């Protein structure tokens, strides 16, 4: 049984081999969804069979398990290739449950095959947190839809081939009760993105919809009824965080051994350190577990999704602090410059585990969800 | 199946503890002699729950260190006073490394009628894991000079298991605690316990097995860290309770963003303490023996635990010093508990060693 | 002039020797103003010219300076002795500034002989932090008040012979508009106390106003006028609070000095906390060394007041887990067991420090007046 | 009066940085070879700026480590891209611990044309006052063979202090950046500077006295913490300011309790920061050579500091990774700053090394 997760650890090394080189690794991790040579890798992974690897068979994947799927997440992170986590692990299942016999047909195939990629249309200038004051709006014109809107932080709008776009179909309801999920073209007509730069690294965009017609049967779910989908799919945005946490780990481990190596290790300080960021990772690790679990069996509380993602994007940041200190003069190396330890992997993520405590969720208002929910404590 | 007994557990010893660890119960047994509740301790007897984690041929449930968790849990949830980690861990350490005539002492334990306490700790730098007691050879037996400190719940106690250096190494030992040369000082310790400063003289004891000091010592870690998340839970529960009903500034102090943030912060750790508890628990009953696992669970305790005690102290204002009120006692059981057998920076002092040790293997 | 506190310090050495014996002082500590022999100790301190050390000469004061005043502050806490702060420095110094010439005349020179001891009543069971919503009742018969209502955690109300009373005196104005404070005898018919014991060791009380009858004249400042009162009382409840900072200062030594005599200090465990808490003990005792200058200059910020309050009561119980910690085994016993250290000393403070992160101003609302005092944050 | 001069020098930096570290400035400055902004070191050098705390027979005006730290501290405000603490630290070395010679290096420093930078850091355990680079007698000079990491702001600079360790211990040895045997790799850091890792292959250098090398570790610290002070200051400003202008749930982020809290502990770890600065240079300027008061101030620049510029990071929400809006630089920098000669754990340990060594004096 466990030797089988190591069978398949020791296989998916060799494959990730046969693909990657040397930095490209590191290159095509760095850029994500918005890197040149991802849709290249996507299709690499789709074609041969790995996309729906934990996708149900009845959907056309293996239906493997949990353990196996984090196998599968821990060793891509590892290679450095950039796996298309908000396609196959957000989009899809949220079309498998809400999607029509119709939707499910054109487009849970091509994610499956790797050749269509989706990007996420939430965030605004105007509606960050309060995602349920968004105003693109999305105008009946018969049975097509006019969308006017523009989004911000529209990861991989440069390389998808569709938006999965909130938008506000009914401008006199209740403002959770007014949206609906459209998916949009990126070739459509009037739509159009430009670059962000993150300190990180990354590059994502801004997307921008002027006219931008699309046919009604083009609206996952019901009218009005976007913001249960958008539910949705934000939980099973925790599962790419649980593999995170897993790269976090790696890298604790490949600290521990250069320290070891290099004498580092011998200092008390650096002791008492990998010990206290051994501690936290092993409660992310543990509480990642529990929910996975929770969220594959439509079970996870909004409480306990809330104080797991808040307290693992917390540890990330604390043990990337802790991590560089460990390192010494070479932990302020960026990756791709002379004496650079670990190709400078903790440098740069130090630069990114910033995002995730108010991407996915904004820990505040997770805390806020956490009394309120998790203990019963009143609002307002 | 087994987690319906644990369950079928977790509710009896609720019902037991929620009948006895009562406003008016509480104050009468920490201003007595013992500062130990005898009435609880036979309860609990014959409701099987001393008997729960220990094994059948000393006729226990034979359920191992889970049971014993989940007793301890519900212990911590309500402080209720009486020794069952000392006594049950003792236990549980004759149980897997006493001689046959160390375990004909567990019926007694049993059914009630004999109590235990273990001392592991010493004054100063105390390294639980080298004693500075000494143990000397004298026939098949041995005999223990030195001193320990603050041994916990020690009235009533019949025997203890006292941590000592022999000609071989440290070793874990079972003394008569009517043994000759073997004398003690009451000593009130924060929590209220009635503890002993153990002076030991020639004092005479027999061996538990080689390996009975280590893992007495992570079971115990394991064990404080289970009644820590039972203080903490139960403190979170009364706090939560409390800040709905307070009201200023025309308002729940449950509705304060702040407030809410504190009590989420509880919440995280709490989860994160139970974790990692069970981990510990899973981890000694599928044979671990490198000690991180507990370790970890304690840190856990020693830090998470004590974190959230100080917030449910601070929410409730004035009212939480008031010792006529419930939380102060919480506060009071959570910062010993978080020190016992060493302290959080000194916990992760002791799981870095391991740490480098294991990656230089 | 430091050979001057140096003499100062070892003068108030050898007084107070004449003067405690043993544990008497730190039983004598640990009641605080509530305590038997308090009054006792007060009228000593009082007949020897100690209490208007830093008071103005004008009011029949020494005038010494801060560093003088802090030396004395610091000796007597070494010497387990208490010391009326909130008489000598938090009323007399309002008084001065509020006072008619007649009530500085009748409570003045009694304070300053320690014949005249003051506790303070603010606090309601409906008006904690809330302090502006207090309900205790002052009405207008003629030339008398008549007071009716309760206070709770009246600290000293047992030993002092007057309360210096916040009282509703218009019941229609806003509610900051409405206050007055009042001085009532202890011995006034109507007036009640009943004890309360804290965990930290301390008796306080609950305070009891059935009809009490006051002259007019017992108004401090203007009727309806009190809030400036209670602020400036609060204000100057501070130097107090840098006291206390002074004896974890002294303990923290203390610990080093046993660690260092039994090898405790040989764990690098000890030695990292031991910097850690150096490190916050230097930042609290500068910050509190300004934030006096300031406050005796009539020129303290309320954000620098709150900011430094909350950080310097977080501090005390910081150090008091890291000592505790440090202490091992004895760290866990009580005052007069057998085995404390330091005479338990840092066990109990470690059950009273949690009273003054909400004691003096609660920690939240100081942060909340940081922000939008300090940082022009908008309310509401 | 003193105050008022160093109140001048402050309007006076603010002024300069303000004009040159732009939106636009900032990003060719930090595109460039140098990662260095010539146009700022010289309009410095013209207001006199680069002399205030330099001696007066060189040109300065004497004002020495107050008067680098209110400099430093603007350009912290800033994040002003030239190498003011490796040329200024370094400067001063040679002014309190140089021969006649390396003095008469102090002019070109004063007026702009000589720049500097210090070689204090190794890689792999890096101690920074037992550095493993060494060095050899070589009639009255010296031979230096090793390899120093990181080596800040190399670009232009005419000479380098490197510490060493000869026969009689740890020193500092100035070295010309044209001498033989000296070679380094540019690498960049998470700052955006341009770095050199140095490679010295028995090269010729001058010691300074003996006193040097602790002295120079110091005053870097404490320098350090100046800039600290100011990139913390200018990230809360700039947050602060941010947050009253951003609404969501129809009001600003400013009014959230959570929101003012974050901004409060920022504020108070920031007053700390400060008093803790000046109290470091106080006690230099009173001749302290315990270096305890350098040790505090620096940890909590790297500790109190790197808490700053996280919560500034994460109050801003996605813009704040935006490379083309201003407060990602301030969270560069303070990174870089949190580990330079060492990060807060390390400082802790050397912290409570003195503290032992001082109790058991
Ligand atoms: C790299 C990257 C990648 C992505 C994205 C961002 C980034 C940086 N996001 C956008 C992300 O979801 C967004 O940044 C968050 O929803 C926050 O919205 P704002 O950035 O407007 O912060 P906003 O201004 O709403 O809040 C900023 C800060 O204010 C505080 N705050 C907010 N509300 C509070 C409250 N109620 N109480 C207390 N404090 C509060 C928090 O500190 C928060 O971090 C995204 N979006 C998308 O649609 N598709 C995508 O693919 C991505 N991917
Ligand atoms: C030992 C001792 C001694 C004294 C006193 C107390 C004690 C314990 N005090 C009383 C003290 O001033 C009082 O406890 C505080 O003002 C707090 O009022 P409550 O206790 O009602 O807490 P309350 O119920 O108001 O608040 C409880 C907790 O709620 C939170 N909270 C409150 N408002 C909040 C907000 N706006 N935002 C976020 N969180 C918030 C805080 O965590 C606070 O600690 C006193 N009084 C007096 O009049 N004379 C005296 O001599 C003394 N001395
Ligand atoms: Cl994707
Ligand atoms: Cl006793
Ligand atoms: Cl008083
Ligand atoms: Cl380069």
């Amino acid at each position: 049984e466990p030797a089988a997760l190591s069978e398949l650890r020791a296989e998916l090394r060799a494959y990730f081999n046969g693909l990657l080189p040397a930095d490209e690794r590191r290159r095509v991790g760095e850029q994500g969804v918005g890197g040149e040579r991802f849709r290249e890798v996507v299709k690499m992974l789709g074609s041969d069979g790995w996309l729906g690897y934990g996708w149900p068979k009845e959907y056309g994947g293996q239906g493997r398990s949990i353990s196996e799927q984090y196998v599968l997440f821990d060793e891509v992170q590892r290679a450095g290739l950039p796996f298309p986590f908000v396609t196959v692990n957000t989009v899809g299942p949220t079309l498998m449950k809400y999607g029509t016999e119709e939707q499910k047909k054109k487009y849970l195939p091509g994610i499956l095959s790797g050749d269509i990629v989706f990007a996420i249309g939430y965030t605004e200038p105007g509606a960050g947190t309060d995602l349920a004051s968004l105003t693109t709006r999305a105008v009946r014109d018969g049975d097509e839809f006019v969308i006017d809107g523009s989004k911000i932080f529209t990861s991989g709008a440069n390389t998808a081939d569709y938006i999965w776009l909130a938008c506000r179909t009914d401008p006199e309801a209740p403002k959770h009760k007014g949206i609906s999920i459209i998916i949009v073209p990126t070739d459509a007509e009037g739509f159009s993105w430009s670059p962000i730069q993150t300190v990180g690294g990354m590059v994502v965009t801004a997307t921008y919809y002027s006219g931008v017609r699309v046919p009604v049967s083009e609206v996952v779910g019901e009218i009005n009824g976007g913001w249960k989908l958008i539910t949705t799919q934000l939980n099973h945005e925790r599962i790419g965080l649980a593999a995170l946490g897993g790269r976090m780990i790696r890298l604790w481990e490949d600290v521990v051994a250069w320290a070891r190596d290099n004498g580092v290790l011998e200092q008390p300080w650096v002791r008492r350190d990998l010990a206290r960021t051994y501690a936290k990772l092993e409660a992310m690790r543990l509480l990642n577990w529990k929910m996975t679990i929770a969220v594959e069996n439509d079970e996870l509380t909004g409480a306990d999704a809330g104080a797991t993602k808040a307290y693992g994007t917390e540890t990330h940041i604390d043990v990337q602090r802790t991590l560089t200190g460990i390192l010494g003069a070479a932990g302020r190396i960026r990756p791709e410059s002379p004496g650079a330890v670990l190709a400078g992997q903790i440098e740069q993520l130090s630069r990114q585990g910033i995002v995730n405590t108010f991407a996915g969720g904004v820990n505040e208002v997770l805390r806020d969800m956490v009394a309120t929910l998790g203990l019963g404590m009143p609002r307002s | 199946t087994l987690g319906e007994e644990l369950t079928e557990l977790q509710g009896l010893a609720r019902q037991i503890f929620t009948d006895h660890a009562t406003h008016q119960r509480l104050r009468a047994v920490e201003t007595s002699e013992s500062r130990i509740d005898e009435t609880l301790w036979r309860e609990l007897a014959g409701a099987g729950l001393l008997g729960v984690a220990l094994p059948e041929a000393a006729g226990g449930a034979g359920l191992g260190l889970g049971a014993l968790c989940v007793l301890l849990e519900e212990q911590g949830r309500h402080v209720a006073p009486v020794p069952l980690w000392p006594t049950l861990v003792a236990a549980l350490a004759i149980a897997e490394h006493g001689t046959a005539e160390q375990r004909d002492l567990l019926p007694g334990v049993v059914d009630g009628s004999r109590r235990l306490t273990v001392a592991l700790e010493e004054f100063g730098v105390g390294d639980v894991a080298a004693p500075g007691c000494t143990a000397v050879p004298d026939g098949d037996g041995w005999r223990l000079s030195g001193t320990k400190a603050v041994v916990p719940s020690i009235t009533g106690a019949a025997h203890l298991l006292v941590s000592a250096t022999g000609p071989d190494g440290p070793g874990l030992f079972l003394v008569d605690a009517d043994a000759p040369g073997l004398s003690w000082e009451r000593t009130e310790t924060t929590s209220r316990d009635m503890a002993g400063n153990l002076t030991l003289d020639a004092v005479p004891a027999r061996a538990l097995g080689p390996a009975a000091l280590p893992w007495t010592l992570d079971v115990a870690r394991t064990a404080l860290a289970a009644v820590q998340l039972g203080v903490a839970s139960g403190a979170l529960h009364i706090t939560a309770s409390y800040l709905k009903e307070r009201e200023q500034f025309g308002r729940p102090l449950g509705t304060f963003q702040a407030v809410q943030h504190q009590l989420a912060d509880c919440y995280i750790e709490i989860e994160a303490m139970r974790v990692c508890l069970w981990q510990a628990v899973c981890a000694a009953e599928d044979g671990a023996t490198d000690g991180k696992a507990a370790l970890v669970a304690k840190w856990w305790a020693d830090e998470g635990g004590l974190n959230v005690v100080h917030r449910t102290q601070h929410l409730h204002g004035g009212i939480g010093v008031d010792v006529d009120y419930p939380i102060h006692r919480y506060f009071l059981w959570g910062k010993q508990i978080s020190g016992t057998l060493g302290g959080a920076s000194a916990d992760l002092q002791r799981l870095g060693d391991l740490i480098a040790e294991g990656a230089a293997s």
